[PDB]
RNA sequence: AGUGGUAAUGCGAAACACUGCCAGGUAACAAAUCAAUCCUCCCACGGUGAGCUUUCUUUUCACCAUAAUCCACCUUGGGCCUUUUACCGCGUUGUUCGGAGCGGGGGCUCAAGAUUGAAAAAUGCAGCUCUACGUACUGUUGUGAGUUCUGCGCAUUAACGCAAAAACCUGGGGUGU
RNA sequence: CACCGUCUAGGUUUCCGUGCUGUAAACUGAACCAACGGGAAGUUCCGGAGUCUUGUUUCGAGACAUCUGCCAGAUGGGGAGUUUGGCUG
RNA sequence: AGAAGACCCUGUUGAGUUUGACUCCAGUCUGGCUCUGUGCGGCGA
RNA sequence: CCCAACUGCAGACCGUACUCAUCACCGCAUCAGGUCCCCAAGCAUAGAAUGCUCUGGUACAUAGAGAAAGGUACACUCAGGGAAGUCGGCAAAAUAGAUGCGUAAGUUCGCAAGAAGCAUUGGCUCUGAGGGCAAAAAUUGCCAACUCAGAACUGCUUACGGCGGGGAAUCCAACUGUAUAAUUAAAACAUAGGUUUGUG
RNA sequence: ACACGAGUUGUUCGGAAACUGAGCACAACGUUAUAUCGUUUUGUUAGGAAAGUGAAGGUGGUCGGCCAUAACUGAAAAGGGGCAACAGAGAACCUGGGAUUAUAUUCCAAAAAGAAAUUGCAUGUGGG
RNA sequence: CGGGGAAACCCAGGUGGAGGCCUGUAGCGAUGCUGACGUGCAAAUCGCUCGUAUGAUUUGGGUAUCGGAGCGAAAGACUCA
């Protein structure tokens, strides 16, 4: 809805900026470990509940 | 709050508090209840002074 | 015409609640909704507001007293007793 | 094995009074110097109903004894109390209905209400609707007044404790049948949570001492001792005698 | 140092200016009945465009709009004043009212509207006409039905009697003297 | 054991009184922020508005329990723990 | 098929409930001293 | 220094997208379950019933081809008989709107009662009543919005939807109400009424 | 769905600032081996000196015996703080828009498309 | 308002809109089919029928009462399957 506290809005804003994939040049480093992001949250599969 | 005082009152005593039928019922009892005590106060001092010559006139009677 | 034989105001309740408990309630449902005599204002205008609270519709006088009738018969026994006992002190 | 309902009402959680629409406590005005020596006069402005009483209240207006103000005083009214009445209150007050004066000054055989069991506690006896006390006698050696309480149980109180004169207002109330469980819903609406009343025999043995069985019977005798613990003291608590009272009418109390 | 009207009560460019203390009112609450506002629906008037047409249909459908905020002030419901006094009368669909002042005659007020205007045509919509989200013009009833806004409360069945407070408003008393 | 001193005044009432200006069926007014006076218009100090404190806020109870703490005994399924043998056509 | 029979029995396995079961515990009551001082006495040994 | 009408300047913080559900929340899921509020058109009709329609929305929930038996249905009929079926009229049938008439025993006189049971109902063309505001005004003008009754004439294949079957008794509980979410809604529980006890 | 790029505009709208309600329980006080416990709206805390505000006047720069602005003395106000309602109380803005791909009673700039209402502070004009 | 009566009072036509009244939507429940489903749409649902629907009525948000305890118109029911 419309009401949220700003401290809940700023937690919901962090998770939008974390919901981005691994870039391709990460996959080209020397001691690489990361193929995919393992933390890709989708709004329907798993709920944050802030 | 933004209106003049005249939309909320009237030009006489207790105006905007009491009506015309009971501003006058207080004027009438501020006169008649004050003056009824004056009748009973002046009756009280007239009684005690009549006592002051019902028995002090018995100094010349025995 | 006349609409019921002997259930008056109690015809509200229909075939419920027993014949005699409707009749004990009938003398007091008639009494509280009847207009009593404003001895202050000369009129037959005391209507009961709430339980024990009466109000002259002509005189706007509010009199405490009596749950279903304006003056209960124990009050008039008391009013005579107080009136007699203040005559023995004067 | 579980706690009895009568024990649970002493926690007083769901079972406290329903007081949001109640007015203040109804009491007599403060026993000040102005009543120990003279009379205060007031004036009745309104006759009031609060939820959970059957007696009418009254706001009486005094002047404050010491300050330039007026004191709104919520008293419980007697019958015949009308708005405008000029209640008098104190020692030198006359003997009229509505006035409040000490029991030493009220001559014997007089119906009084709002009588107080100790001087100054502002009215504790005879305040239910239609009730009154009767003054039996005075004792001037001890300075105490002996009066008949509304149960008939006599009680000697000090003669400086004051009382109002009259029947308590709102009398005649119990004489009309309720006829409905709906009308008993709203009677107990402004009082407290104590209705409907489930019988003990209708319960299980975990909830009540009378509960259980294949027939709804109290097993043991239902007259319990004075010394029973809470939980066991249900039924007819310390009954001196039971059965349909055939004969007179004994006053009930110690 | 406010001021008119017998009175209900009136008059606001800037003194009818201020509030230790006090008392009121507002906030503040309530059925059903009847009457019902904005608005909706219908009907009636017409104008513009569209749809139908072997036959019929002065025809069917769409549209026809007016926000706050001011300003000036004809109704129908409350309260009241003054004058005539009336104890049968006035009035409601309805359970009632009157010498504690009915009804008439004149009024003073309040509440809900109506009306003229400023806003506002400059806007809106639908048409259409001319050599590019272009232009010039043309159009802007109802004693019908439903509406809880209101009338409306010391206001409901009631042993049911229907929150509070901030904030504000007026007076009393005082100052100005 | 006598006296003295602390120890003063007073509404009302014909010595009594015991702190007092109002009421004696009741019918919705008002009451403030001292007027005034005395002794030395402005001060200060008094009265108006009595003084006095072997002291308790006031009333009631009172060495009781309507108080506190420990022992002591009755009661006590209100509650706790546990038990309710075996052989057996 | 479903599910280590919800009937019955066994176990020195439970648990809810009951009660003049066995052992106790809060609560209520009662006595003792205490808190607890001051006077004039009276019944006592 | 107070005040009026005006003027001059400034008016800070956070929320604001989208959803609110036969896909956005909860039930493990885009689950036939649940989930508070506001606006609410036309016609039939007593109508927020029910049936259909302009506005808005939708054609998305695996489809195609297609006469088995057997099923399941918010699907129907069935001659003669008419509960003989069955633990039991279970399931279905039947009754049905409106108006006029009529209605028993019992009764707490309120009811029972829509008791029971009879009759009428279309379409069409007319005739009567039921009113307003504008000038013996007991009458001349003009006009809206509907409703009921009567009458000829004409037709019925009894023809949408929606909508009680009824009667005679016995048991139990007075009544409306509550109540084992997920096998028991009862005669249980509550209730008013009645009594008792403790308490100044 | 996935990737990329965007998107939520307020003096007046909702909240808070700033109300009280059912209630909560900070301080104070008591309790507890233990505060992580109790009391804490029946007008209202706490054996309980919780008011830091200031009438009137005196003191001495200002405006025509009234104001107003600065520092001493002291009438009068019993009853400490803070929460709890995005449906109760309270609340000054309404239309038009060719202004979006998506926001608007929120954006629109000199003909604000415009018409207002309201708060704080200030000049000038005028009045006492 | 009318009628009867010597009176006490009766008799009739309207008005009015009372009720834990009745039929019946929504809402709130859940009677019967012992219907459908029963590796379901569903760890309790679907369908028709049924109870009630101005009241002891339904409901949102807020608050308050819990583990030998809470709350209970009482079914040992309910206290996040
Ligand atoms: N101190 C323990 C507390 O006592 C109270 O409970 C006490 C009260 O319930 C009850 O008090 C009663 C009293 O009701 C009754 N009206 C008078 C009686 N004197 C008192 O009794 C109690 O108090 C006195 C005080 O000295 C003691 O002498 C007596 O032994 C004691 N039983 O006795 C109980 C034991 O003292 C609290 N309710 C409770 O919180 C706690 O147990
Ligand atoms: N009071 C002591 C307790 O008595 C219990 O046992 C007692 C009970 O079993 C039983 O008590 C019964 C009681 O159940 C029953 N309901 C009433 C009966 N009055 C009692 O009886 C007991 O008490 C009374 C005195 O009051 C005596 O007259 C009687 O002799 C005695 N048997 O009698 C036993 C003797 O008292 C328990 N053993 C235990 O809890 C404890 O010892
Ligand atoms: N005060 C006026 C009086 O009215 C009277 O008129 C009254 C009478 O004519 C007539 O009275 C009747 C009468 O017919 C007959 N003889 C007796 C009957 N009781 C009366 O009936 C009257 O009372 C009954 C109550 O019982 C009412 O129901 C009814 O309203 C009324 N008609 O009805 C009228 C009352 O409404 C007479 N004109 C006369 O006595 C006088 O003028
Ligand atoms: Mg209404
Ligand atoms: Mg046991
Ligand atoms: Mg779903
Ligand atoms: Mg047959
Ligand atoms: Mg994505
Ligand atoms: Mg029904
Ligand atoms: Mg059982």
């Amino acid at each position: 809805g419309r009401f949220k506290p700003l401290a809940v809005k700023k937690k919901y804003a962090k998770k939008m900026n974390q919901n981005k994939p691994v870039p391709y040049w990460i996959r080209l480093r020397t001691g690489n470990r990361i193929k995919w992001n393992e933390k890709r949250r989708h709004w329907r599969r798993t709920k944050l509940n802030y | 709050r933004l209106a003049s005082r005249h939309e909320k009152s009237v030009s006489r005593a207790y105006g905007g508090v009491l009506s015309h039928d009971q501003v006058r019922d207080r004027v009438v009892r501020a006169f008649l209840v004050e003056e009824q005590r004056i009748v009973k106060q002046a009756l009280k001092e007239h009684s005690k002074m009549k006592l002051s010559h019902k028995r002090t006139a018995n100094k010349k009677k025995s | 015409a006349k609409r019921t034989v002997k259930m008056g105001v109690m015809g509200r309740y229909g075939t419920r609640y027993g014949a005699n408990p409707r009749k004990r309630a009938k003398k007091l449902e008639v009494s509280q909704h009847a207009k009593h005599f404003c001895s202050f204002c000369g009129k037959f205008a005391f209507r009961r507001k709430a339980v024990g609270i009466w109000r002259c519709d002509g005189c706007s006088k509010t009199v405490a007293g009596g749950a279903y009738t304006l003056s209960t018969p124990n009050n008039s026994t008391v009013r005579s007793t107080v009136r007699r006992l203040r005559e023995l002190a004067k | 094995g579980k706690t009895v309902l009568s024990c649970r009402k002493g926690n007083g959680s769901v079972y406290q009074v329903h007081g949001h629409k109640r007015l203040g406590p109804a009491k007599l005005r403060i026993l000040d110097y102005a009543e120990r020596h003279g009379y205060m006069r007031g004036v009745v402005k309104s006759i009031e109903h609060e939820a959970g009483r059957g007696a009418a209240l009254a706001r009486v207006e005094f002047r404050h004894p010491y300050k330039f103000r007026r004191v709104k005083e919520l008293m419980v009214a007697p019958e015949g109390m009308f708005t405008g009445q000029s209640v008098f209150c104190g020692q030198k007050a006359p003997l009229a209905i509505g006035n409040v004066l000490p029991l030493g000054q009220i001559t014997e055989g007089c119906i009084v209400c709002n009588v107080e069991a100790k001087p100054g506690d502002r009215g504790t006896l005879a305040r239910a609707s239609g009730d009154y006390c009767i003054i039996i006698s005075h004792n001037h050696e001890t300075g105490r007044t002996r009066l008949k309480l509304p149960s008939g149980q006599k009680k000697s109180v000090p003669s400086t404790s004051r009382a109002m004169i009259g029947i308590i207002s709102g009398g005649g109330r119990i004489e009309k049948p309720v006829l409905k469980a709906g009308n008993s819903f709203y009677r107990f609406r402004g009082k407290r949570n104590c209705w409907p009343k489930v019988r003990g025999v209708a319960r299980n043995p975990v909830e009540h001492p009378h509960g259980g069985g294949n027939h709804q019977h109290i097993g043991h005798p239902s007259t319990v001792s004075r010394h029973s613990p809470p939980g066991q003291k249900v039924g007819l608590i310390a009954a001196r005698r039971t059965g349909r009272i055939r004969g007179g009418k004994a006053v009930k109390g110690a």
